[PDB]
């Protein structure tokens, strides 16, 4: 069931990008009419799926950093990233 | 008799230099001016510029001074347009013609010489994927990602000539070439025949010959 | 600096009835020095007329040329076989810089032929790659004016299909016409029915060929 | 040798990313040094495998990207980038 993941395979979790940029509440609406979610911070901030993740949207609506968030993130909604639908 | 050659179907990466010859035989070389005229695939014809065989001087028009050359000698009598720094759109044929007046002048063009295709494109060499469109029923084969051009498709050796549609290449965003071969054929024919096709793409030397085999299930 | 503007988009007409090709200048054409160049296809251009009335040494008597000022025109009294290809009007009066023409392609008339139309759907070999293509082909039909839409899943495509035409062919003189339709694979398992939709004069109501994944 | 691939995992090779920006010479430097080669751009050319190698080196120098390069005039070629080694 590895294989037939085009994309990036981490324990069973299949990560579909989707190179074109899309707001928040757009990738959200996006990856669930896939079936999907946007990536956990949480799931990927020790891994090695980082380095892809890295300015993508993620669950919480803050975007995916390597340093957690510096404290005065006003407006995230405002600005379109890429994403993955896992 | 009047005859103006040259090495075409030079493909070229942009940023690279063209250099097109073009060898005249039956006049008196040094007597008319030699002008080029390029065709690019959407555009129609346009003039480019003259050099006199005698003098060495050349006069250009705009969109092509400063960045076009031309040069020859006597001796090999043979005038050479050279294109430098290309770029994506210069994709074109480059004809050579010798002009009716003499000297100084301009009339009309007396003589034409065989075109120059010019491919440019950073898209590197590449076999094509052929793929099988399987069934009066048609059936046929898509030559997909390849590069440069061309690709010749033949059905069956070439005993299919009846009904073969062979379709001019089509250029994807990715920068590789893709065609259709369809065919249409009895439909009695469906099961005692196999339906081969030929692709030949020489700048790879990819010679594929896949079996459109009639559906199963 | 001239532009020289030949106004017949594609002159159709049977073999034997009389061309007209009109080329207009912009400004006026110095002492009518006009010229008219046939191309055949994948060859050098040819001379057939200068001085927009003279004609070349062994050029076929049923060429024609006339016209002054800013208006000049080709005649083919007899349209001969050889006669179909690309007619460009050429300038040499106000020069440099030499302008030519946007060039009209002289086509054959024939009777309406409608388009044989089918399709096909992407092989299991190109379903491996990661990308389906699914390919319409509409088969020897005239005028080549024809409209083929997409459904996936009844609803049009738009950005995701590419068009190919060939010239005339030599022994029907009819066009033939692919789209192809590109999608990734994912598209493709999104979806059940594909349907190619064709608009062609040949045909009373347009044909919808059409399959599902099956 | 799947789940052994900490990256993108295509036709039996895996590619694992450096997301530190190193010239082509340093990247082929880096490749060699993990017994790996920078990704032949033929064969992700008509894969799955752009969205993430957009921008990166390849194997022959000129980077991965899915339309063709118009001008490319300069000729300083001194630029950094992403690289896979697989």
């Amino acid at each position: 069931h590895k294989e037939s993941c085009n994309g990036l395979y981490y324990q069973g979790s299949c990560y579909i990008l989707h190179s074109d940029y899309k707001s928040f509440e757009d990738a959200k609406a996006n990856c669930a009419a896939e079936s999907s979610t946007l990536p956990n911070k949480s799931d990927v901030l020790t891994t090695w799926l980082i380095d892809y993740v890295e300015d993508t949207w993620g669950s919480d609506g803050n975007p995916i950093t390597k340093t957690t968030s510096d404290y005065q993130d006003s407006d995230v909604s405002q600005e379109v990233r890429k994403y993955f639908c896992t | 008799q009047v005859q103006l050659v040259q090495s075409g179907a030079e493909v070229k990466k942009p940023g690279a230099s063209v250099k097109v010859s073009c060898k005249a035989s039956g006049y008196t070389f040094t007597g008319y001016y030699i002008h080029w005229v390029r065709q690019a695939p959407g555009q129609g014809l346009e003039w480019m510029g003259r050099i006199n065989p005698n003098t060495g001087g050349t006069n250009y028009a705009q969109r092509f001074r400063g960045r076009v050359t031309m040069t020859r000698d006597t001796s090999i009598s043979t005038a050479y347009m050279e294109l430098s720094r290309l770029r994506s759109d210069d994709t074109a044929v480059f004809y050579c013609a010798k002009i009716y007046c003499r000297g100084d002048c301009y009339s009309y063009f007396d003589y034409w010489g065989q075109g120059t295709l010019v491919t440019v494109s950073s898209a590197s060499t590449k076999g094509p994927s052929v793929f099988p469109l399987a069934p009066t029923a048609a059936l046929g084969c898509l030559v997909k990602d390849y590069f440069p051009e061309p690709v010749t498709v033949s059905w069956n050796s070439g005993a299919l000539t009846s009904g073969v549609h062979t379709f001019p290449a089509v250029l994807q965003s990715s920068g590789l070439y893709s065609l259709s071969s369809v065919v249409t054929v009895p439909s009695s024919s469906l099961g005692t025949q196999t339906y081969i096709c030929n692709v030949n793409h020489k700048p790879s030397n990819t010679k594929v010959d896949k079996k459109v085999e009639p559906k199963s299930c | 600096e001239i532009v020289l503007t030949q106004s017949p988009g594609t002159l159709s007409l049977s073999p034997g009835e009389r061309a007209t090709l009109s080329c207009r200048a912009s400004q006026t054409v110095s002492s009518n020095f006009l010229a008219w160049y046939q191309r055949k296809p994948g060859q050098a251009p040819r001379l057939l007329i200068y001085g927009a009335s003279s004609r070349a040494t062994g050029i076929p008597d049923r060429f024609s040329g006339s016209g002054s000022g800013t208006d000049f025109t080709l005649t083919i009294s007899r349209l001969e076989p050889e006669d179909f290809a690309v007619y460009y009007c050429l300038q040499y009066g106000n020069s440099p810089p030499p302008t030519f023409g946007q060039g009209t392609k002289v086509e054959i008339k024939r009777t309406v032929a409608a388009p044989s139309v089918f399709i096909f759907p992407p092989s299991d070999e190109q379903l491996k790659s990661g990308t389906a293509s699914v390919v319409c082909l509409l088969n020897n039909f005239y005028p080549r004016e024809a409209k083929v839409q997409w459904k996936v899943d009844n609803a049009l495509q738009s950005g995701n299909s590419q068009e190919s035409v060939t010239e005339q062919d030599s022994k029907d003189s009819t066009y033939s016409l692919s789209s192809t339709l590109t999608l990734s694979k994912a598209d493709y398992e999104k979806h059940k029915v594909y349907a190619c939709e064709v608009t062609h004069q040949g045909l009373s109501s347009p044909v919808t060929k059409s399959f599902n994944r099956g």
